[PDB]
Protein backbone atom coordinates (compact mmCIF):
# COMPACT_ATOMS: atom_id res chain seq x y z
CA UNK A 1 0.00 0.00 0.00
CA UNK A 2 3.35 2.19 0.34
CA UNK A 3 3.10 2.45 -3.32
CA UNK A 4 -0.46 2.62 -3.52
CA UNK A 5 -0.57 5.95 -1.64
CA UNK A 6 -0.25 7.68 -5.06
CA UNK A 7 -3.65 6.77 -5.91
CA UNK A 8 -5.82 6.22 -2.64
CA UNK A 9 -5.08 10.19 -1.73
CA UNK A 10 -6.50 11.65 -5.10
CA UNK A 11 -9.93 13.41 -4.61
CA UNK A 12 -11.31 11.41 -7.34
CA UNK A 13 -12.15 8.57 -4.48
CA UNK A 14 -13.37 11.23 -2.27
CA UNK A 15 -16.05 12.96 -4.37
CA UNK A 16 -19.54 11.00 -4.86
CA UNK A 17 -21.05 13.19 -6.30
CA UNK A 18 -21.38 11.54 -9.92
CA UNK A 19 -22.03 8.34 -7.75
CA UNK A 20 -24.73 10.27 -6.09
CA UNK A 21 -25.95 12.03 -9.50
CA UNK A 22 -26.54 8.50 -10.94
CA UNK A 23 -28.15 7.06 -7.66
CA UNK A 24 -30.45 10.17 -8.60
CA UNK A 25 -31.08 8.48 -12.12
CA UNK A 26 -32.00 5.49 -10.68
CA UNK A 27 -34.16 7.29 -8.79
CA UNK A 28 -36.22 5.19 -6.31
CA UNK A 29 -36.87 1.39 -5.96
CA UNK A 30 -39.30 -0.20 -8.48
CA UNK A 31 -39.74 -3.65 -7.19
CA UNK A 32 -42.20 -4.51 -4.62
CA UNK A 33 -40.71 -6.09 -2.57
CA UNK A 34 -37.99 -3.50 -1.97
CA UNK A 35 -40.63 -0.77 -1.31
CA UNK A 36 -40.05 -1.61 2.22
CA UNK A 37 -37.18 0.30 3.02
CA UNK A 38 -38.06 4.01 2.26
CA UNK A 39 -39.14 4.45 5.54
CA UNK A 40 -35.96 6.58 6.70
CA UNK A 41 -37.31 10.47 7.30
CA UNK A 42 -34.52 13.01 7.91
CA UNK A 43 -36.36 15.89 9.17
CA UNK A 44 -36.59 19.18 11.09
CA UNK A 45 -37.98 19.61 14.78
CA UNK A 46 -37.60 21.33 17.62
CA UNK A 47 -34.86 19.58 20.59
CA UNK A 48 -36.36 21.83 23.72
CA UNK A 49 -38.95 18.72 25.68
CA UNK B 1 -46.72 -15.41 5.47
CA UNK B 2 -47.35 -16.48 2.00
CA UNK B 3 -45.92 -12.37 1.25
CA UNK B 4 -43.27 -13.10 3.60
CA UNK B 5 -42.45 -16.06 1.94
CA UNK B 6 -42.53 -15.09 -1.49
CA UNK B 7 -39.92 -11.75 -0.56
CA UNK B 8 -37.80 -14.09 1.47
CA UNK B 9 -37.38 -16.35 -1.46
CA UNK B 10 -37.46 -13.88 -4.14
CA UNK B 11 -39.46 -15.95 -6.29
CA UNK B 12 -42.63 -13.27 -6.98
CA UNK B 13 -46.65 -14.23 -6.63
CA UNK B 14 -48.53 -16.15 -9.68
CA UNK B 15 -50.59 -12.66 -9.45
CA UNK B 16 -54.22 -15.10 -9.97
CA UNK B 17 -53.74 -17.02 -13.35
CA UNK B 18 -56.84 -16.94 -14.44
CA UNK B 19 -58.89 -20.77 -13.96
CA UNK B 20 -58.69 -21.72 -17.91
CA UNK B 21 -54.99 -20.48 -17.45
CA UNK B 22 -54.76 -23.34 -15.03
CA UNK B 23 -55.82 -25.70 -17.15
CA UNK B 24 -54.11 -24.48 -19.67
CA UNK B 25 -50.59 -24.83 -16.96
CA UNK B 26 -52.29 -28.25 -15.92
CA UNK B 27 -52.19 -29.25 -19.56
CA UNK B 28 -48.71 -27.65 -20.10
CA UNK B 29 -47.07 -23.82 -20.30
CA UNK B 30 -43.64 -22.25 -20.52
CA UNK B 31 -44.07 -19.85 -17.58
CA UNK B 32 -40.27 -19.32 -16.90
CA UNK B 33 -38.47 -16.88 -19.67
CA UNK B 34 -34.35 -17.03 -20.07
CA UNK B 35 -32.38 -15.14 -18.29
CA UNK B 36 -30.45 -12.00 -19.26
CA UNK B 37 -26.65 -13.68 -20.31
CA UNK B 38 -25.83 -17.39 -20.18
CA UNK B 39 -22.12 -18.17 -20.93
CA UNK B 40 -21.79 -21.89 -19.30
CA UNK B 41 -25.19 -23.30 -20.83
CA UNK B 42 -28.78 -24.28 -20.21
CA UNK B 43 -29.19 -24.64 -16.48
CA UNK B 44 -29.99 -27.86 -14.84
CA UNK B 45 -29.96 -29.28 -10.86
CA UNK B 46 -33.00 -30.85 -8.36
CA UNK B 47 -33.27 -31.34 -4.81
CA UNK B 48 -33.62 -34.57 -2.50
CA UNK B 49 -34.35 -34.64 1.28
Amino acid sequence: FVDALKTLCHPVLHEPAPCLQTFTERGPPSEPAMQRLLECRFQQEPMGG
Amino acid sequence: VDRWIRHAAGVERPQLLDTETISMLTFGSMSERNAAATVHGQKAACELI
